[PDB]
């Protein structure tokens, strides 16, 4: 007649990293890391976003030509081709300020 | 294999148990007898796990336990929404969850 | 329209844990450049 | 929730796939288990497969003919059943432990969430 | 590290899959494996409370992080972006160091219950069974399966089998 | 964790108001408490040197806070808001983490003294005494108040009463 | 803390000099000191993996003229927050990884002990300092088996048995 | 320091209430003896408190008459005598062991810092 | 009870020591014996805690030791300032301060 | 004192094994044998450390371990360049290295 | 590497310090091991030091004559000699572990760096 402790042991090939040893197989593990997402902007709060396509702040702000195409927003995006802005040359003074202004508007 | 009563009855506001058994062997707590409750047309209801849990939204009425060499669960003021058919499944060693047959409920009390 | 919290230019992120390392502007778990960062909840496993 | 797929017509000694998708409590840290219900018989647990795939658990009267894999990515768990029988004529259900998060998935957790289940 | 995982004990079970740590007893009535259910679920609270403080801790603040400076500001970018990079690094380097740590206890603490649970065991059993050096425990004194759960849950009965035991010894 | 407070000593004693750890003798000349003072001193000193490590690794110099923007530097202002929410939420995280590793850490070096305590009077009585299993020791020989000051200092002498145990045994 | 070190075992052995632990051996061939090769080894390289992670896991100064003198102010603000709480978590890294580091060396002796306890049994009586003396006359042959690992209990049962 | 307050004239068998203030020394952290010197004979121990007041010690000659309190947050620490008799005659006085930050404040502290004393 | 000498007398420059017993029991650094000094109208001074515990502002002179079955509190070169009555104080168990009666202590030496 | 074969010849494509013992004793793997190879007028390079060590930059040909009471050290497929004197290292105790006295090997196949 | 310095001629009784600098191995965390060679003869070891200095071992035929020193600070490891004899006409090599890092320096490290040498 016996009697004898032991512990659990499965086919896990999870891996963590300890102070003295390294890739060390637990039987368990969680992931404190997130690596993963939708890949589509989509609305914070409900509220949907404000979409400059084309324009940039200036061009929508002074009403470009080509940005007739807006009472709430969580946050403003812009395109990498927004290039459509202050169509007669010249300097936006406090353009900076402007944006920062205008990023939280309710 | 699970041996279950083949079926079992009980009158309004009673109190009825139903008991889990081995056909060689005895029940404990190492074996995680779990009851689960299924009404016709649905998907079964998980009512005891471990024979003391109850999971969030099944009322204090039902309770489990280890009634000597079996896992009893007990039913406290039955209802007419009491009536399905009750599957126990325990767990016997090397990862083997075996069901019940399966005790059909009949709450008495209708024209 | 994915009506979510804390929106990354590459993308919504839809997570409780604490740590993340998609972009670093965020509108949030923190950054960090972390490529694995994995808790031990179990037994060291010895077969 | 649990939401299962496949399903259908087969004959005597074909093949089928049946999937099990869950959202909104951490399928990575669970395990998934395949039950059936045969009309007229009650609850026979089929199979059961653990949180990373490597322990895959059968029952004395289906092993060698079912088989269970895991897509943690998609979200997914797959019931393949080749050499299908007469009696295998049943209602299949996925059931799961749903936890937010679990430090700790054991073979013997309970049944908790229960898909509606596919016709066979 | 206290000496019981990768140590007296030599190797898990992968036939014991209801819990972390347990006993395998063998018998005349029969041959099995019962996972310890105190020893198990204390730890099990425990590791859950763990990973509850590492991820409750780490939350606070709406933040924007994204600022646009002109050409005549290349300072102020700069030290906008000495600020990030700052940020970043501390918290990448105290997201690795508690991951790290932590493992190191966690893995310590396992140890810990394992090895308890054997010096639980020998002090009920006392001499009433033989350590055979591999981890186990072999009975001096025929006992069944009542005494086995006795055992197990803590409420050996010594003098009942003292008898027994002696002569055999 | 090694297994002492809440282990094979189930519980505190009220009545033992003079330290942290010690004993509790019963011989004829009367019951009675007193806590073993090297251990105890070692204890004091130890988690003081702790505190004051806590404490005084935490120095800063002078510093303003606040500063103050005009509506033209909104970003200035937005970026001060940032520094100081960033530290305010690192430190707040470094504090948090600090006590708890630092709580387990005491907790644990406290079930340690006790657990050395306890195998230190094992080793010395030897098999003179017989262990009852709640960290108690039943001598095999009448043994007065010098002997358990000796077994309290650490100086028992085993050959003295050695040959009293034996036909006791 | 494990009490082993400054615990059952008083002292260190300034005569051994190829290892952390091991043993000293006297018996009719002669004394002499020998470090467990495994366990130092493996200790050996835990250390060297922890000083190597600390290492592992781990462009300033700007000007500003008389009209600047906030954002010179959040500068310095920066510079010395980040500089406080590097040395905090310096300073807290080293003290209680030596401490870690310590108690693991007491870990490794007092392991090292039970398992020569373990594989002698009953064959050797504990003197309590620290050492084992052998019921059985046993030779350099058997010094080395106990040292390796594979100590033959049953081969001098019967011969220590009427020692003792 | 310690400063005291209270104490008078009292009937043979009213109560009265002292008080102890202390700044400097971390109140709340340390045991309070409270002690009685008849005149023309020597200390006589009373009482003690605990740092957090869930632990009270008496004499057996004051047990049950006597009542002890504590008030952190006010650095107060409170002593109440009722069925004063005559015998209790006497100059109390305050005690405790002042230090900065106590880690580990037990019963057998030394009274290091005493109160000029009050007259019952 | 504590037990100390009725009175005793040293001259200047001698040593003199000062003896607490008990009635029944012997007296152990378990006991953690305090010396304490009063001068008349004024509140007691700690000499000596746990028998060998000066505190700072104490001369060295005053020192304390545990002999046979009694602790003992040694002054050594006496000053004339050093006239006072000496109080013990000896600690029994679960939590009971017993003080000596009190020796006055005489400095000889005065026309 | 250690002592090793006075002088060895090998043949090209061969193996050839060096035995490196005590006056009075056994070598065993507490002693850490070290094999070092020496050139005339260059200092000396390690092959071999603690009977199996080889340090980067030395083929697999050259091997190290422990026969009988002798320490062995073996070479299999002798070229040229392998003609030197070979010394052995061996640690007694209380910190005493002792190396031996050299081997010569010829390799033989010159005209 | 490893570069030593000293060394020439020397009458019966004199004495000649000898010099051994390194660099690019941690120079502090490695043992110093002092060998000679005499002409025509085998290999002799000398004298040996640790990494702080504190352990100095010689042989039983150089013991007394010979003293072992170091400086960290400048790289350098110093071998003294006094009571020169005729003997003593031999090649010295400096011999240490070079590591990047070492945690652990012991007394039987194997000697990987060798110096060119000196000649006496």
């Amino acid at each position: 007649d016996t009697l004898c402790i032991g512990y659990h042991a499965n086919n896990s090939t999870d891996t963590v990293d300890t102070v003295l040893e390294k890739n060390v197989t637990v039987t368990h593990s969680v992931n404190l890391l997130e690596d993963k997402h939708n890949g589509k902007l989509c609305k914070l709060r409900g509220v949907a976003p404000l979409h400059l396509g084309k324009c940039n702040i200036a061009g929508w702000i002074l009403g470009n030509p080509e940005c007739e195409s807006a009472r709430s927003w969580s946050y403003i995006v812009e395109t990498s081709n927004s290039d459509n802005g202050t169509c007669y040359p010249g300097d936006f003074i406090n353009y900076e300020e402007l944006r920062e202004q205008l990023s939280s508007v309710s | 294999t699970v041996i279950q009563e083949p079926a079992m009855s009980v009158s309004p506001g009673g109190t009825v148990t139903l008991t889990c058994a081995f056909s060689s062997g005895s029940v404990t707590t190492s074996n995680y007898p779990s009851w689960f409750q299924q009404t016709p047309g649905q998907p079964p209801r998980l009512l005891i796990y471990k024979t003391n849990g109850r999971p969030t939204g099944v009322p204090s009425r039902v309770s489990g336990a280890i009634s000597g060499n079996k896992a009893a669960l007990t039913i406290t003021g039955a209802q007419a929404e009491d009536e399905a058919d009750y599957f126990c499944a325990l767990y016997k060693s090397i990862a083997n969850i075996r069901f019940g047959a399966g005790t059909p409920l009949t709450v008495l009390g209708q024209p | 329209d994915c009506n979510t919290t804390c929106q990354t230019p590459e993308g919504a992120i839809n997570t409780s844990l604490p740590f993340q390392n998609v972009h670093p502007i965020t509108i949030c778990p923190k950054y960090v450049k972390s490529t694995k960062l994995r808790l031990a909840t179990g037994l060291r496993n010895v077969p | 929730k649990l939401v299962e797929s496949g399903g259908g017509l087969v004959q005597p000694g074909g093949s089928l796939r049946l999937s099990c998708v869950g959202s909104g409590f951490g399928f990575s840290y669970t395990y998934i288990n395949w039950v059936r219900q045969a009309p007229g018989k009650g609850l026979e647990w089929l199979a059961a497969i653990s949180s990373s795939g490597g322990d895959t658990y059968y029952a004395v009267s289906v092993k060698g003919r079912f088989t269970v894999s895991r897509d943690n990515s998609q979200n997914t768990a797959y019931l393949q059943m080749n050499s299908l029988r007469t009696e295998d004529t049943a209602r299949y259900y996925c059931a799961t432990h749903a936890v937010r998060l679990a430090v700790a998935s054991f073979f013997v957790d309970p049944m908790d969430l229960w898909g509606p289940g596919v016709e066979v | 590290l206290f000496g019981a995982i990768a140590g007296f004990i030599e190797g898990g079970w992968t036939g014991m899959v209801d819990g972390w740590y347990g006993y395998h007893h063998q018998n005349e009535q029969g041959s099995g494996y019962a996972a310890d259910l105190k020893s198990t679920q204390n730890a099990i609270d425990k590791i859950t409370n763990k990973v509850n403080s590492v991820i409750e801790k780490m939350n606070t603040q709406f933040t924007a992080v994204g600022k646009e400076f002109n050409h005549l500001e290349k300072r102020i970018e700069n030290l906008n972006k000495k600020v990030d990079d700052g940020f970043l690094d501390i918290w990448t380097y105290n997201a690795e160091l508690l991951v790290l740590l932590e493992n190191e206890r966690t893995l310590d603490y396992h140890d810990s219950n394992v090895k308890n649970l054997y010096e639980k065991v020998r002090n009920q059993l006392k001499n009433n069974a033989k350590e055979i050096g591999n981890g186990c425990f072999e009975f001096y004194h025929k006992c069944d399966n009542t005494c086995m759960e006795s055992v197990k849950n803590g409420t050996y009965d010594y003098p009942k089998y003292s008898e027994e035991a002696k002569l055999n010894r």
